[PDB]
């Protein structure tokens, strides 16, 4: 019974590791591993993203996964073990993506839901943070878990504002106002 | 200004996917362009796969391109240039002329995706057009707004009579002309250029009496499914804003209806029934329903008919024939008796002869 | 590209813990997928093709498609 | 111990119910969702594995959510037996809809049973005189076989099968059960109102049928069972009782086509024509349960629905091997009024050998196959210069064929309000007689109306004297 | 004025009283647009066909929900609906406006009116996926439904709760027999009583908007807009729309029926309607079956045209009865689609084109059109006075292809074959003139005994109107016998051999 | 009454120019600015209230 499904799209591997490192506790280190191991994909960018090609081999994958692993002894457990499954399975090239997956079903388990505050422009942070507070006061979070909250721009709104999270939002902005005046007014 | 660029990923035939950058994606039926050393080179978003990734369906040759070039967008669909430039100027689907007689300078240019008129503006009592030609209005009436299925090979005076109804309309009821030929024959495509000036109903001095619109045989299959939405949009500019009676000819409806199949299924999209496209009947529609009669003025329609093995069961004669309001056949055995024109009397037979 | 035959939940993680089952299922399988009279079963790594095989019920069957992960 | 499920997908009548609870129901179990409306009875098909099963829906699915709990109930679906079911009508779970009170029954059986052994296989040489004409000539129906009524859309199979029963299912002694498969809702309702009148469905009284329905509005999951379930109910009075049993069903062909509805959904590749590839397997399943063993007579009749009169389409061309006496209904001879519009080819039977009907029956059977086959022949001839072209042999037989022909027409006693004429019941040996008379010349100048739409041929020679009397 | 102006300012409180108490528990991105077919990411407590709205208008219904996400149907052009907008969920299995509001109006699919009279005053919403009544509360069908026409009730009479088919041919006029059945109901919809009223509902899918505006014009010309319900699925408009529109309609026709009143509907054409299924099933590649259209598509015919038949007393004696109109290809009648509508219906009336080239409009096929519950629920009086007329068209038709031959015969095929001609150009009918049953028993009956036979050919068409205002202006109690009883006595039947031998004697 | 209707039709289309009008005069002002104001207080109306 693992919690916020994967479903369908390449994420039963990361949800196979949950589950499987769920029985064994370790799993703030297996999420920690994930971000060493992408920060370190990252820190060494020419063939440490562009060396994750379809065209390599069976072979060269498990070196990689062994150069990988080279730069840090004891890489978890878990996470050292799945790769050797993914450089056989060759899936390796989906594979930052199950580290984000890993990471929305580790920060789910924390229990920040990650919201959202549309705008066509940034705002100060007085909104930002009366906003997170009634966020955080509110029934949408039943507390005991966090609360992210993100402000994004977007031109394809006229402005106001859109609030969003769970699946569940409320959207008082500008564009939608004029749209369903006018639809109400075009008959 | 603030443009949308992106790449393209993928080259397929005439099927071109394209990539953009994130919260940037223009919806379906959006013109796109690919500049090119020859020219420009315009894509029509048709499917969205998600991905921020787009995929259209070509308007020109699709040779030479790397994959990883700029994608500009323009928003808005296939824009054309409208109004009284654009008469005798033979504009092709992008909205460039090809006569070499320079630009054309045109005050607007329109989406040619645009809606068919609502059903309250829809003229209640279909009246009769006076063609002009006597047979025409004696047996097989036009309809004023309506569909003319105009049957016949050509070598029958096909080219006669339709500048004949261009004459008569320009005098009668003072409307111009709108022919379009979807997969139009190249050669004939002059000729028929050629035989227009000189019978004065294209003036390269004075004032000209159609605009002309050439969708050739050798564009891929996504322009010669626009080409008669071209010339559909190049009529409803003369009708909704200056106020006349407008024909639009469209040579060859089955050439249309072969640009849907093969545009649809180079999209993946399963085949129907006997090949021709499951879009059938609303890709028939969207071409239909433009073509009425408002309140302000009206667009009537003379377009041709390719009968597919001379039979009648056959869906494009089949989905054609669930529209047009009146027939009028080009026979044989009447030109053969020397009688222009050649419309045969027993065939032509018309919903409005009541 | 697609997704593959041997990634269902219940056998990667297996695989995950380093037990690797696969190596020790040569003379035994497991029930993958059955229905239709046609059951793609895991395992039985020695198994032939057109080779008579029982479940544990008691219904036999004929082994025809020998894919990579399962048979 | 409840055994919960979520729901995580829905597709149409096709519904996927995840467990976490690793023991999981097995294939052909029952589960059951509490729905707004009431409840929602699923059926087990195929494990996906990933502990999901995937299963298809008895009754409609609109209105579910991803996650709605899902219960289990162990077995197949189970169908309320016994004496108990009479004059009811079931259906496909087991909810009675006479609104007269839930069915106080004993047994509750499975649907899903395997057929009888081979060892437990019966036959019988138990022809059945039905009365009708074109039956008791050229293909009698067999007592314990089955009986196949092939025909197109709207030639008189459910018409037949109403003329079956009022002529048969009265004087039976045994049981019937009926079993709308597909058919319309309203002939379901004009069947039930014939049942109460004529005594069959006697209500406060005892009954001697069983209506098992469920009908054309029913999402596909109920087609593919329902005829099932009027299985069970037959084959329960075949085992539990040892009688004689009438299983009409009407129509088989939606059973195949609830099978060509699921199919494309669950993942099967389509097969040919657009069917399932499950097809020979299914359709044994439902036909060979449907038997005659040493403990009962099953005599089922079964209409075959064609679809446009293709009989290449694969659903009836598999049925074909399965019946014991064929009768092909064709469109081409109902256009001219030949009530009913058997085809006198193409009829067969296990049965018609001369040692088991008699060796007059069997010659006059194959004289009366000799002539029909002889016009079908000269069909084009006629077709392009006329009737003159022949020989003078020929001709006769033309004209002796064609008086054949409206002699096999028949008033039928349900199809009384289209010809305005009472029934006509024609024992088997006076229509033996009459062909034989017919066919040794006895009457070839009688013209040829007063053939049609008769009796027997002492009717004949009245409606000719009639016709007589009138042209003068 | 500014009268509207206050209407949508109230609705602008509603809209904004809406946005006080909007949280979407619902809403997901638009992960991929393709075939004409939404897939959204999200929406964990959607309802399988749960209406949907985009974020330009364009609504939807999600009719497949699988684990990840749930694809939703559109419900118009996919020009609107751009990938990565909005996905808020209504809350609503598919509905439709129902009400006696709804009366004048011309709605399309989704109870949005586009005749330009305002918003409708809708009495409730109900769906459009109802389970069709079962065989309980049904009755076999005991009323007339009187078309008007002469050859329809002469011989294939269509009852109340009686689905009837109107198959045909490409531009046969096969429209026209609809359309002047919902021009007799003048006769009662101007009338007093409830269960006498037929309140019909056209049902114009696939066809040309000009034509649906022709057709309300002639429907407004003959004043049947008090009782009319248009709902139009013009083929301009995509394919889910024709989908829909007939279910929602047959929704409009059970609000009739569950409330007591009568009322008719009209599909028209469902060989339309399996085109637009046939096109929402080969996008998502369901595979087809036999000529493509889909393996299913004889349930959609039956999910449609088993929710209309004729309540019986328990429920309140309410009804709704169904033309379809199937265009076939070339007099076929055995292709996929024209033998599944046929395998529904209680009976066909094949407009045969032949007969219509001939000019004999409305051109019914005698010998293949028949009807199964209809004789059970005609008027009496023309089941008293066409009971031969059935069987004399039949032994008209046996001798059609006889006196091909030139032959000279005998003296009873001369007789038969004069009265049958005499009959065929007799049942010849102008547009928009039905006659009410009360006027069609006596020309039947001049026709059935003999009375035309000394009248040359061509003369038969003015005689209708000679012969009908020869009653109407004389013997005008027997009209009125006709209408009360509906019956004729021995009384009755010497009263009218009198009053036709008078007018046949000149 | 037929004119009567066309010329509300037209008192309507009139209207509905003027609505186009009022987008115009509503897009230039700082109720672009004023108005995420409205959405703060309607969030913390909305929010609080369950
Ligand atoms: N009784 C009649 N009097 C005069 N004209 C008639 C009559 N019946 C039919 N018609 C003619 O039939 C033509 C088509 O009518 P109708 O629409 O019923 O045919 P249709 O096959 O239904 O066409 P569609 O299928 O496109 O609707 C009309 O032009 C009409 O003039
Ligand atoms: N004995 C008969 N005399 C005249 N017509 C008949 C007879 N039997 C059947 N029919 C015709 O057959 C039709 C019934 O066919 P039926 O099998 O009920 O249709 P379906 O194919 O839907 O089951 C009726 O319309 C009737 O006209």
């Amino acid at each position: 019974p693992p919690p916020v499904r994967l479903f369908g799209v390449e994420g039963t591997y990361a949800t196979a590791l949950y589950q499987a490192a769920a029985k064994n506790s370790s799993i703030d280190a297996a999420f920690q591993s994930l971000q060493k191991v992408e920060s370190t994909v990252k820190k060494n960018p020419k063939l440490g993203h562009l060396l994750l090609n379809p065209a390599l081999s069976l072979k060269d994958r498990n070196s990689v996964i062994d150069a990988i692993v080279e730069t840090h002894k004891n890489l978890d457990g878990y996470v050292v073990n799945l790769l050797k499954v993914l450089s056989e399975n060759n899936r390796l090239g989906c594979f930052e993506k199950i580290a984000s997956d890993f990471g929305v079903l580790n920060d789910a388990h924390n229990g920040l839901l990650k919201g959202t505050v549309t705008s066509a422009e940034p705002l100060d942070p007085k909104s930002f943070k009366r906003i997170e507070k009634a966020l955080s006061a509110s029934k949408l979070v039943g507390q005991g878990k966090s609360l992210k909250l993100e402000n994004v721009v977007k031109p394809e709104i006229k402005g106001g504002l859109i609030v969003e999270l769970g699946d569940k939002t409320v959207d008082l902005s500008i564009s939608t106002k004029i749209q369903k005046l006018n639809k109400v007014l075009e008959d | 200004s603030t443009p949308i660029t992106g790449k393209v990923t993928a080259v397929i035939g005439a099927i071109v996917d394209v990539h953009f950058e994130q919260s940037e994606l223009p919806a379906i039926l959006n013109a796109l362009e690919i500049k090119t050393p020859q020219g420009k080179l315009v894509l029509e978003v048709a499917q969205h796969l998600g991905e921020n990734t787009v995929r259209t369906i070509a308007m020109d040759g699709t040779e030479g391109l790397v994959r990883g070039e700029k994608v500009l967008d323009t928003g808005g669909p296939i824009s054309v240039p409208v109004g009284r430039e654009t008469l005798g100027r033979i504009i092709n689907v992008i909205g460039e002329p090809i006569d070499e007689r320079g630009p054309i300078k045109s005050k607007l240019r329109k989406p040619i995706h645009a809606d068919p008129p609502s059903f309250a503006e829809q003229s209640t009592s279909a009246e009769i057009l006076e063609t002009g030609i006597k047979v025409v209005d004696l047996l097989a009436p036009y309809a004023r707004g309506g569909k003319i299925g105009l049957f016949g090979g050509a070598g029958v005076g096909k080219t006669v009579f339709i500048q004949e109804l261009i004459n008569n309309i320009a005098k009668a009821h003072g409307g111009f002309s709108v022919f379009t030929g979807v997969g139009e024959r190249t050669r004939e495509g002059n000729d028929l250029y050629r035989e227009m000036k000189e019978t004065g109903v294209i003036n390269l001095e004075g004032e000209s009496k159609v605009a002309l619109v050439f969708g050739q045989m050798n564009e891929p299959p996504g322009a010669r499914a626009r080409v008669a939405l071209t010339g559909l949009t190049i009529a409803e500019y003369f009708r909704d804003e200056e106020g006349q009676d407008v024909l639009l000819f469209i040579d060859n409806i089955f050439r249309f209806t072969q640009a849907g199949s093969e545009v649809s299924a180079l999209l993946g999209r399963i085949p129907s029934a006997v090949g021709y496209q499951p879009t059938l009947a609303t890709d028939m529609g969207l071409l239909q329903e433009r073509i009425t009669t408002t309140k302000k003025g009206s667009v009537t329609s003379v377009q041709a008919v390719y009968v597919p093995a001379d039979d009648l069961t056959d869906p494009a004669p089949a989905t054609t024939f669930a529209h047009l309001d009146a027939t009028t056949v080009l026979s044989r055995g009447i030109s053969e008796l020397g009688i222009y024109p050649a419309v045969d009397p027993l065939d032509s037979k018309s919903r409005l002869l009541d | 590209t697609k997704a593959q035959p041997t990634e269902v939940s219940s056998i990667l993680e297996e695989r995950i813990k380093g037990v690797s089952d696969e190596a020790n299922l040569n003379e035994t399988g497991r029930v993958l997928a059955v229905g239709d009279g046609i059951a793609r079963v895991f395992g039985l790594n020695n198994i032939q093709a057109e080779e008579l095989v029982e479940f544990s019920s008691g219904v036999k069957g004929m082994a025809l498609n020998l894919e990579p992960g399962q048979v | 111990t409840p055994i919960t499920g979520k729901v995580t997908a829905v597709i149409g009548a096709i519904v996927d119910v995840h467990f976490e609870q690793s023991e999981l129901p097995a294939i052909l179990n029952a589960l059951e969702i509490k729905t707004p409306q009431g409840k929602l009875v699923l059926e087990v098909a195929q494990h996906l594995g990933e502990n999901t099963v995937r299963t298809i829906a008895m009754d409609g699915t609109e209105g579910l959510v991803r996650g709605e709990k899902v219960l289990d109930t162990g077995g197949p679906i189970s169908v309320p037996v016994g004496r108990e079911t009479l004059g009811r009508i079931i259906n496909v779970i087991g909810e009675p809809i006479d609104e007269r009170g839930p069915i106080k029954s004993k047994l509750r059986k499975p649907i899903h049973a395997d057929p009888p052994s081979f060892a437990e296989q019966s036959t019988s040489a138990e022809i059945l005189e039905t009365g009708i004409k074109v039956v008791d000539l050229l293909a009698p129906y067999a007592r314990g076989g089955k009986i196949g009524l092939f025909g197109g859309a709207g030639v008189g199979k459910t018409v037949f099968i109403q003329e079956l029963i009022n002529n048969i299912a009265k004087a039976h002694g045994g049981f019937s059960v009926f079993t709308g498969v597909g058919e319309r809702t309203r002939e379901g309702n004009d069947l039930y109102r014939e049942m109460k009148e004529t005594g069959v469905i006697n209500l406060e009284g005892e009954s001697k049928v069983a209506l098992v329905f469920g009908q054309m509005n029913e999402p596909p999951g109920a087609r593919a069972r329902v005829a099932l379930t009027g299985l069970t109910i037959a084959e329960y009075f075949r085992d539990e009782e040892g009688q004689d049993v009438l299983l009409f069903i009407d129509n088989i062909f939606r059973f195949t086509q609830a099978g060509s509805e699921v199919s494309a959904l669950l993942g099967r590749i389509p097969s040919a024509v657009g069917y399932q590839p499950t097809l020979a397997t299914d359709m044994g399943l439902l036909q060979e349960r449907i038997t005659t063993t040493k403990k009962g007579s099953v005599t089922s009749v079964q209409a075959v629905y064609v679809p446009a009169d293709d009989l290449t389409d694969p659903a009836p061309a598999t049925t074909f091997a399965h019946l014991d006496a064929t009768t092909v209904l064709s469109r081409g001879i109902s256009e001219l009024g030949i009530y009913p519009a058997v085809d006198p080819l193409d009829s067969k039977s296990r049965l018609l050998d001369a040692a088991v009907v008699g060796q007059e029956h069997y010659d006059v059977a194959s004289k009366v196959q000799e002539t029909l086959q002889t016009y079908k022949s000269l069909q084009d001839i006629i077709a392009i210069l006329g009737m003159d072209e022949l020989s003078e042999q020929d001709k006769l037989t033309v004209e002796r064929a064609r008086k054949i022909q409206r002699f096999l027409s028949q008033p039928f006693a349900v199809a009384e309000v289209f010809t305005g004429i009472p029934g006509k019941l024609v024992r088997l040996k006076d229509t033996v007689a009459s062909f034989k008379a017919v066919l040794e010349g006895k009457y070839d100048n009688i013209p040829e109306h007063a053939f049609y739409m008769v009796g027997g041929i002492e009717d004949v020679v009245a409606k000719a004297e009639k016709l007589a009397a009138e042209a003068n | 004025k500014a009268q509207p102006t206050e209407v949508s300012s109230i609705l602008e409180e509603r809209i904004k009283g809406v946005s006080d108490e909007a949280n979407l528990n619902e809403t997901g991105r638009v992960l991929a647009v393709g075939d004409g077919i939404a897939r959204v990411f999200g929406l964990n407590n959607i309802q399988a066909e749960e209406l949907v709205e985009f974020s330009s208008g364009v609504k939807g219904m999600a009719l497949n929900l699988e684990p990840g996400q749930v694809g939703i149907v559109l419900f118009g052009s996919d020009r609107l609906v751009k990938e990565g907008e909005l996905v808020k969920r209504t809350g609503n299995i598919v509905d439709v406006p129902v009400g006696p509001g709804l009366l004048g109006r011309v709605v399309d699919a989704l109870g949005n009116p586009i005749d330009g009279k305002g918003p409708i005053d809708a009495a409730g919403r109900s769906r459009a996926q109802v389970k069709a009544p079962g065989i309980l509360p049904r009755r076999s069908v005991h009323e007339p439904v009187q078309t008007g026409l002469k050859a329809v009730d002469a011989l294939v009479p269509i009852g109340r709760g009686q689905r009837e088919l109107i198959i045909g041919d490409r531009q046969t006029g096969k429209t026209a027999v609809a359309l002047d059945t919902i021009l007799n109901q003048k006769r009662w919809n101007n009338g007093s009583d409830e269960s006498k009223k037929l309140y019909c509902v056209y049902v114009a899918v696939g066809q040309k908007r000009s034509t649906v505006a022709q057709l309300v014009q002639t429907l407004e010309q003959h004043d049947a807009m008090k009782y009319s319900i248009i709902v139009a699925a013009t083929a301009s408009e995509a394919a889910p729309l024709q989908y829909l529109a007939p279910f929602t309609a047959a929704s409009i026709g059970e609000w009739f029926r569950d409330n007591g009143k009568h009322a008719l509907i009209v599909y028209d054409d469902l060989s339309k309607q399996a085109v637009a299924y046939r096109q929402l099933s080969l996008l998502l590649r369901r595979p087809p079956g036999r000529e493509a259209y889909p393996g299913d598509v004889f349930y959609l015919h039956s999910r449609l045209l088993e929710r209309a038949a004729k309540l019986s007393e328990k429920e309140g004696s309410g009804s709704l009865t169904a033309l379809p109109v199937i265009e076939t290809q070339g007099g076929d009648v055995s292709a996929y689609i024209p033998t599944n509508v046929i395998s529904i219906t209680d009976g066909q009336i094949f407009l045969e084109a032949e007969l219509f080239y001939k000019g004999i409009r409305p051109a019914i096929n005698v010998g293949l059109s028949v009807s199964r519950v209809g004789s059970a629920a005609q008027v009496k009086a023309l089941k008293q006075v066409a009971g031969s007329l059935k069987l004399f068209l039949a032994q008209y038709r046996e001798v059609a292809a006889f006196a091909q031959f030139g032959s000279d015969l005998d003296a009873s095929t001369k007789q038969t074959l004069v009265r049958g001609e005499r009959l065929t150009q007799l049942l010849k009918q102008n547009q928009y003139s039905p006659l009410a049953t009360e006027e069609q028993v006596p020309l039947i009956y001049a026709g059935v005994n003999g009375h035309l036979d000394g009248i040359e050919l061509s003369r038969i068409g003015e005689f209708e109107s000679s012969f009908l205002s020869y009653l109407k202006s004389n013997h005008n109690e027997l009209l009125t016998e006709i209408r009360e009883k509906g019956e004729l006595s021995k009384e009755l039947l010497a009263s009218l051999k009198s009053a036709t031998e008078s007018f046949v004697a000149t | 009454v037929r004119y009567e209707a066309s010329l509300r039709q037209l008192e309507q289309r009139q209207l509905a120019k003027s609505v186009i009008s009022r987008v115009q005069s509503e897009l230039g002002n700082p109720k672009f600015q004023e108005k995420v104001l409205q959405q703060s207080i309607s969030e913390i109306e909305q929010l609080l209230s369950k």
